[PDB]
């Protein structure tokens, strides 16, 4: 009573109506500190109940109080239980949690005597009556979910002793729960919380709740599966004759497949829990066999409507390396025709590649019309994307799968993918293709061959051909297509690719005969384009603006950090290209560094980015992109730091090499007054980052340094 | 009693020394008797009040002017006298005037010695050489630690 | 690990993973049985020779493991040479011996070579 | 603010001014510009420097008058001028000729590199009828004229690659690239016209116009980063902002000048700044950055206070051209004067 009441009421009310009104909390700092202390207090109190529930089971009156509170709950309209509410919820989950009854420990009788929700017929009746009420909670989903858990419990209690009257009530309860599409609320509202990412015991409990359903009542589960598949097929086919699908459709299986995909998608604990999806210690536990049968049974005669949810399910199930390998192989062999096979994936890509190339217009032909470009339908597009994402996830976690897929003689994935990239499709598909390439590139030699292939394919136009000039590549797509759409997926993916490739080598001689060596062009491109933009180019999504900046600066940073110079660098040569001597291409970083020791905008821009970072951080407001900014600014400061050392060095060498290049000390650059500011606020700002030492310590350290 | 870094404990003590020294000097040059009184009184009265060795003598007792010496290096494939010469050589003078290879010479010097020892045919004997270089490393490390501890004690 | 993945392998995933980690004999054998003409072994060995000639210390320490996993039919006759010369000698050997009527040969080699820098 | 510019007096009307393009990799500020003269049987193209080749002091107030480096006499009256690259200057002539000049920096000379003496002409009569505007995208050149024609050239081709005959029954005054194969033109009847070079048809792809307004368009510029945002100026002194994807009407109509607006330019590297000059003798700097410390497409009068500054002294002479590069601005006038500042934002 006291506990909950206190915590909740106090905190919320007080803050919202006195402190959010009067703002005694004053400084953008004081307000935050007070806000944090209040939020901490709420969280510590919620945790206290949670920690208790994890130990002590709850008495009849205390449990009813907890249920009474949860009946009124708003998951924030934002669609995420805030760090506090999520915790209250998992606490209730543990209260109810009956998972300790399934662990074969010689202490079962003692533990049964200690669990308050064990010896009181009135406990089960009271909870059951409350959850059966069509007074749902403030959140019908709440009534639906707890109901279902109590129902799985009822289902087991038959085995323990002879408690099997309430077994009947489980099917209707499960139906009500499914009708409340609990599968949707758990997916959007619970895991929606990024704080769910934190508690290992949240994941375990929900894992037990999800694994207990197919283990304790699979008969019902199967009934429902088959029912759904069939109904779907029927109505769909009926409409296909000429009608539109009935508005009364409900794809809980798809929601179920997405739920499985989202639940294992990312685990903070990283305990490789997904292992439950794989059956090779244990002589295969019966549970593992049944689940594996579930995964295989769902792949047999897959309706077109379940194709996407199934892939998403597989995608979620291939986390945790062991799991990677196992599901990998499983599916590979299952395809050994099921719409989900390597033959279907690569044949489909090949067909699209052949179809899209034939629609090409001959230069000799004047006015050419396609038999109407079969712009890959949106559904087909979503399907291809889902397939590539699944491929990317599998190859990211399994090195064996990555090598096996790349060396396959019939699929030739790298050739096909690079071929498709030379075709035309809406930017999202291109982005996914690049991600898939990035996943293939986490393996060293493939990278060497890939650099050569990229130079030949002139995805990025290295040397202008037939007066190509502007566009004719990613540069035209960026300026004409992405800039109009005010979204930049292609640019980001390209930066990611470059970043990954630079990690495996700043490679070397990238193309004789064509240009004249050097990683020079890519650099120019990157730099110019993206920085300019980073400043001015519309962004439908305000967060995208900072993502583009982050991606480019990441590359700059790696090029300057990777560079080391030994006397040959300041010696420079002029290569004869098409009858004109051109200074060749010094390393990435000779160039990077020359540009930092003078006030080329880079610096300015770097200094401006730092100023912007501190101004935004001083607002303490929760804007989106705050983290990204942190990372970027960190990158910036690190750049700066290395710079001084290597600075002494180069200056020195520079003085020895008699190069007419004038460089200025980094400290002198720091001293210089900003032109827009018209004062020496350069230093001032840096500092200000020390004020955020609690909030951002990394930045703090770098600053002090 | 920073046994951890007898070095640290020693440095602590040193700085404290210089400090309290100039302190008392000037306080007395002035005339502040009570101050000076309490100070020296305490510092010297090993006599038990309300044989308790005087604190100045206790401080001297805590400084051991005798230190242990490293097990002689043993080489199966390798000359000892040569390794001692190499240890003597690459032990460059630290800022305190101690001859120490420090991470520098150690790491790079050890890699150079391994490169010099060519063992082509008998690949089979490799694990041995590996274990052996490890001990050499341990020893040079101990020696350097010791030299450092020593300059510290000197200044203390 | 790949122990488990060998539990469902294939006639060329194997060849590749193994040409991967040194073992330049076991694989010339797996190939000559399942007759599948092997230029990936010679290109990969040429890549290891190039990386060694431009390799760091750590690369020299790791190289003794894959060099020992072969003999080198017969070793030596005089002045020593820090690997380097080691893999180039396994060359002359795994070439002149295992050689073919057509071109698993000069061409594939000259190519990976001008490909990554080399006065031949 | 009048003390920021040194004014040089020369006996030559100034119509066009352009900065020499700097390499994006250069930390060097723009230092060289070109000018075209008009109002004469024979006019000249001049090249100018703002810095003395040799002052290494970072701390001396720029009181430097711009120095003429070289000139060349051009037949007819100069109309428009652009740099194609660092060595090549393109001109449109009142004779309807398009000319490429080559600048030989080592010898400080100009030479005729190529010419199209029949770029612009009236169909049928064959009388001279002026090349009014040009746009360059190396190696491609587009010209427009009083004959209503659009010509496409390539710098290395002696022949005209494409002519769109009778593209406009009215004089075209301005042309810009929308995309690599698409251009926009403006004409004496208040129309903005979009067009694709690749398309065989001479008809425009789209036509935009103010409803109930006949007013002719004198200038057009494209936002550097946002290929759909366009500014235009008219005989009424109005600044019009367009989104060429949204409707056929301007997004904004802004009262800018009292008389005809001759030029509008976005700042090439800091496009939150825009510059305009008029027959009323004024030269305005527009700053859209003032709320941050596309802003031009803000329809919210409460978000984006434009700061507006007249840069010239009151009742100033006709300002026929401006160009802006980094901290530097140059402009040319009918007062036989070139104005230069090197500290625009100081």
């Amino acid at each position: 009573n006291k506990i909950l009441t206190l915590i909740s009421q106090i905190d919320v009310n007080n803050e919202f109506d006195k402190l959010k009104k009067e703002r005694g909390l004053g400084n953008k700092k004081h307000r935050k500190e007070v806000s944090d202390l209040i939020k901490e207090c709420q969280q510590s109190l919620a945790h206290s109940l949670y920690s208790w529930s994890c130990q002590t089971p709850l008495n009849r009156e205390d449990t009813l109080l907890l249920i009474g509170y949860l009946e009124k709950v708003t998951v924030e309209g934002d669609g995420s239980l805030d760090k506090v509410n999520l915790t209250l919820l998992m606490s209730l989950l543990y209260c109810l949690d009956v998972g300790f009854l399934e662990q074969g420990t010689d202490d079962r009788e003692e533990l049964m005597k200690q669990a308050s929700m064990f010896m009181d017929r009135q406990y089960i009746a009271a909870i059951h009556n409350r959850l059966q009420n069509t007074q749902p909670w403030k959140s019908p989903g709440m009534q639906a979910t707890v109901r279902l858990a109590w129902a799985l419990a009822l289902r087991g209690i038959s085995q323990f002793s002879e408690v099997l009257e309430f077994s009947e009530a489980d099917e209707p309860m499960a139906e009500i729960a499914i009708g409340g599409n609990v599968f949707l609320f758990l997916t959007e509202a619970v895991v929606g919380s990024e704080s769910f990412c934190t508690d290992e015991f949240f994941i375990r409990r929900i894992h037990k709740l999800v694994t207990d359903f197919p283990t304790l009542m699979p008969m019902k589960v199967k009934q429902l599966r088959n029912r759904a598949e069939e109904d779907a097929r029927l109505i769909q086919m009926s409409m296909q004759m000429g009608n539109e699908p009935p508005a009364s459709l409900r794809r809980d299986l798809e929601h179920l497949l997405l739920l499985i995909g989202e639940l294992y998608r990312k685990d903070p604990f990283h305990l490789e829990l997904a292992l439950e999806y794989w059956c090779p210690h244990q002589r295969p536990p019966q549970r593992q066999v049944l689940l594996s049968k579930f995964v295989r049974q769902m792949s047999d005669l897959l309706p077109a409507t379940l194709y996407l949810p199934y892939l998403k399910m597989l995608r979620g199930l291939a986390s945790g390396p062991q799991c990677a390998h196992y599901c990998f192989s499983l599916l590979k062999a299952n395809g050994g025709g099921s719409p989900v096979s390597w033959d279907h994936f690569f044949h489909s890509l090949m067909l699209y590649h052949e179809h899209l190339r034939r629609d090409l217009p001959n230069t000799d032909n004047i006015h050419q019309r396609h038999p109407p470009l079969r712009g890959i339908t949106q559904r087909e597009l979503d399907g291809l994307i889902a397939c590539l994402q699944l491929t990317c996830t599998i190859i990211d976690w399994s090195e064996s799968a990555r090598l096996a897929l790349c060396e396959h003689a019939q699929w030739m994935p790298v050739v096909v993918i690079l071929g498709l990239l030379q075709c035309s499709i809406p930017p999202l598909l291109k982005a996914e293709l690049l991600k898939t390439l990035a996943a293939f590139g986490k393996s060293p030699e493939i990278a060497a061959s890939l650099w050569q292939s990229l130079e030949y394919t002139q995805i990025l136009q290295t040397v202008r051909a037939t007066g190509l000039r502007q566009g004719v590549g990613i540069e035209v797509e960026l300026n004409e297509i992405e800039s109009r759409c005010e979204e930049y997926p292609l640019t980001r993916a390209f930066c990611q690719l470059i970043s990954t490739l630079v990690e495996s080598s700043f490679p070397t001689n990238l193309g004789a005969g064509l240009r004249a060596p050097g990683f020079e062009p890519y650099l120019q491109f990157l730099r110019d384009t993206v920085f300019l933009r980073y400043r001015t180019r519309a962004y439908r999504r305000a967060a995208e603006k900072w993502e583009v900046a982050e991606a480019v600066l990441d590359v700059f940073y790696k090029l300057l950090k990777d560079y080391e110079p030994q006397p040959e660098d300041f010696v420079d040569q002029y290569v004869e290209l098409q009858g004109e001597e051109r200074v060749a291409f010094k390393p990435p970083g000779f160039s990077l560094m020359h540009h930092l020791l003078n006030e080329s905008p880079m610096l300015e821009l770097c200094l401006s980015l730092m100023e912007e970072g501190v101004t935004q951080l001083d607002t303490y407001a929760p804007f989106p992109g705050k983290k990204h900014l942190e990372k970027a600014v960190a990158y910036c400061f690190m750049l700066l730091n290395l710079t001084l050392q290597k600075e002494n060095r180069f200056m020195d060498l520079l003085r020895e090499s008699h190069l007419s290049m004038i460089v200025t000390p980094l400290e002198q650059l720091l001293q210089g007054i900003n032109p827009r500011s018209k004062k020496a606020d350069n230093v001032v700002n840096i500092a200000r980052y020390l004020c955020h030492g609690n909030s951002n310590a990394e930045l703090a350290f770098e600053s002090a340094k | 009693s920073v046994e951890e870094s007898e070095i640290s404990a020693m440095n602590q003590m040193s700085w404290l020394m210089k400090t309290a020294t100039i302190e008392l000097r000037i306080t007395s040059l002035n005339r502040q008797r009570s101050h000076t009184q309490r100070l020296l009184h305490l510092l010297l009265d090993d006599m038990p009040t309300r044989k308790v060795r005087r604190k100045i003598l206790r401080i001297l007792d805590s400084i051991q002017f005798s230190n242990e010496i490293p097990e002689p290096l043993q080489l199966d494939f390798f000359d000892r006298s040569q390794i001692e010469q190499v240890i003597a050589n690459c032990e460059h003078k630290n800022r305190r005037g101690q001859t120490v290879c420090n991470v520098k010479l150690l790491h790079r010097v050890l890699v150079a010695e391994v490169n010099a020892l060519q063992g082509m045919a008998a690949i089979g004997q490799r694990p041995l050489l590996m274990e052996e270089i490890n001990t050499i490393l341990q020893y040079v490390v101990e020696r350097n630690k010791l030299l450092q501890c020593l300059h510290a004690k000197r200044h203390a | 690990s790949t122990a488990a993945i060998a539990g469902s392998s294939a006639a060329e995933e194997m060849v590749a993973l193994l040409v991967q980690a040194g073992l330049f004999d076991t694989a010339i054998s797996l190939c000559q049985t399942f007759k599948l003409a092997l230029t990936s072994v010679f290109e990969g060995l040429a890549c290891k020779c190039i990386r060694l000639q431009q390799g760091g210390e750590a690369a020299q320490a790791e190289a003794w493991e894959w060099l020992a996993a072969n003999q080198l039919a017969t070793v030596i006759t005089t002045k020593e040479s820090s690997a380097t010369d080691e893999a180039w000698r396994l060359m002359i050997s795994y070439l002149d011996k295992y050689e073919a009527k057509n071109t698993l040969y000069h061409h594939c080699i000259i190519n990976k070579l001008l490909s990554h820098g080399v006065p031949l | 603010m009048a003390d920021k510019f040194a004014a040089k007096f020369v006996s030559h009307k100034i119509s066009r001014t352009r900065w020499r393009p700097v390499s994006a990799s250069s930390l060097q500020q723009p230092d060289v510009f070109a000018t075209g003269s008009w109002d004469n049987e024979e006019n000249k193209v001049c090249v100018w420097a703002t810095s003395d080749f040799g002052a290494t002091s970072l701390d001396e107030e720029y009181q430097g008058d711009p120095k003429q480096l070289c000139d060349i006499k051009h037949p007819g009256d100069v109309m428009d001028m652009q740099f194609l690259d660092k060595e090549r200057i393109v001109t449109g002539s009142s004779t309807g000729t398009v000319t490429i000049f080559r600048h030989h920096e080592n010898n400080q000379t100009l030479s005729v590199n190529q010419r199209w003496e029949q770029a612009h002409y009236h169909v049928g009569s064959n009388m001279r009828a002026p090349c009014t505007a040009i746009v360059c995208s190396s190696p491609e050149i587009v010209s427009v004229g009083e004959d209503g024609r659009i010509n496409c050239f390539r710098a290395e081709s002696r022949d005209v690659l494409r002519t769109i005959d009778d593209a406009d029954s009215s004089t075209m005054h301005g042309v810009t690239f929308l995309r690599t194969t698409e251009i926009l033109t403006v004409n004496s009847v208040g129309q903005l016209k979009l067009w694709d070079l690749r398309k065989q048809g001479n008809d425009p792809t789209q036509i935009f116009s103010v409803t109930g307004e006949r007013v002719p368009l004198h200038c057009v510029d494209r936002h550097p980063n946002q290929q759909h945002v366009v500014a235009t100026g008219g005989q009424d002194g109005m600044l019009c902002i367009w989104d060429v994807r949204h409707g056929k009407m301007p997004m904004s109509l802004l009262n800018a000048h009292e008389a005809e607006m001759w030029e509008v330019h976005f700042h090439p590297s800091n496009p939150d700044h825009l510059f305009t000059c008029s027959e009323d003798g004024s030269l305005w700097h527009w700053d859209a950055s003032a709320d941050s410390e596309c802003a031009w497409l803000s329809t919210d009068p409460t978000k984006g206070q434009l700061e507006i500054t007249n840069l010239l002294p009151s009742s100033t002479l006709s300002v026929n051209s401006l160009d802006v590069l980094g901290q530097n601005l140059v402009c040319g006038t009918d007062a036989e004067a070139i104005y230069v500042t090197r500290r625009l934002f100081s």
